């Protein structure tokens, strides 16, 4: 009806860091509808979100991270609806980036390597990667790995021979903070040698 | 709840204190009649964070915007969150403060995985 979903992005910009909703129903009339956020800030009591087409979002410092927020989904000044986040458990990791596949002639095998904003950020330092891929010849069949680093190594003898592979990665959080899986990375594309 | 301290509140007294790594060596050390008065004694620590997280918000000023004032009023309004007058300006005590409170809430962790 109402119903929304929201994701936090710690220390986005400089310190600074991100909410984000969107009503669930892409098709929800949102012209007369706000969204609002109070509790566990400093500051200030509450906060109003800023819409920017179909999404409702906020960049501050105020969250104080620690105990759940309300965020509403209010008409004019009537809560149409509510819900208690607590916004370290929806965290969305920045993707990652600068992927690049090196193939080392002597042992045979690729490394893969990736980096991420994460590292020198002060609060989601600890994520889960998922680096994915696939065969051009292939369809929607992705061979994932599960990373805690940022560097993977396939071996050419668990590779298909003269063939073209898309990879990508993306990351989770994974220590004391919860949420969603991040953006995928671009894709990078190389080609296994001839056997 | 520890868990809380060292992944959300830490962050913001190891901030706080990096912006006062280049003070300190300078103000008479003689320790101040807060410390002398209230100590971070052996199961008694709630009192000692409670009372340091309430002396902090005295060093805030007016137009609470800003990096710093932010960072303090989290550590307090945070510290406070997880248990239950004059204005300020000598950064020495604040420093001091800000140790101490850290130290008191290393006994409290440090001593869970003990009862």
């Amino acid at each position: 009806d109402y119903s929304f979903s929201c994701y936090s992005q710690l220390e986005v910009n400089g310190s600074q860091h991100s909410l984000t909703c969107a009503f669930e129903d892409p098709d929800v009339n949102t012209t007369n509808l706000e969204f609002e956020i109070c509790g566990a800030l400093v500051e200030v009591k509450c906060l109003n979100f800023r819409k920017l087409q179909e999404i409702y979002f906020i960049e501050t410092k105020k969250f104080l991270l620690i105990g759940k927020s309300n965020i509403c989904v209010k008409v004019g000044e009537k809560s149409l609806t509510c819900k208690k986040i607590d916004l370290t458990t929806i965290v969305k990791p920045e993707a990652p980036f600068d992927l690049s596949v090196v193939y080392r002639e002597g042992a045979n095998d690729f490394v893969v390597t990736f980096n991420t904003s994460h590292l020198q950020k002060k609060y989601v330092k600890v994520l889960m990667h998922d680096v994915a891929y696939r065969q051009e010849k292939d369809e929607n069949k992705w061979t994932h790995v599960n990373l805690s680093s940022t560097k993977l190594t396939l071996l050419q003898r668990k590779l298909q021979p003269a063939a073209m592979y898309e990879i990508k990665v993306r990351s989770i959080p994974d220590h004391y903070f919860k949420g969603f899986w991040s953006e995928w990375s671009p894709s990078y594309y190389f080609r296994t040698p001839e056997i | 709840d520890g868990k809380q301290y060292e992944s959300v509140l830490m962050v913001s007294i190891d901030q706080l204190l990096d912006s006062m790594k280049e003070i300190g060596s300078n103000c008479l050390n003689n320790e101040f009649n807060f410390f002398k008065r209230h100590i971070c004694d052996a199961n008694k620590e709630g009192m000692f964070l409670f009372r340091a997280a309430r002396k902090l918000r005295q060093f805030l000023k007016m137009n609470s915007t800003g990096d710093f004032d932010l960072h303090l009023l989290k550590v307090s309004e945070g510290t406070t969150i997880l248990l239950n007058q004059k204005k300020l300006n000598d950064l020495c005590f604040l420093k001091r403060l800000l140790q101490e409170i850290k130290t008191c809430w290393n006994k409290i962790l440090m001593g869970t995985k003990e009862h």
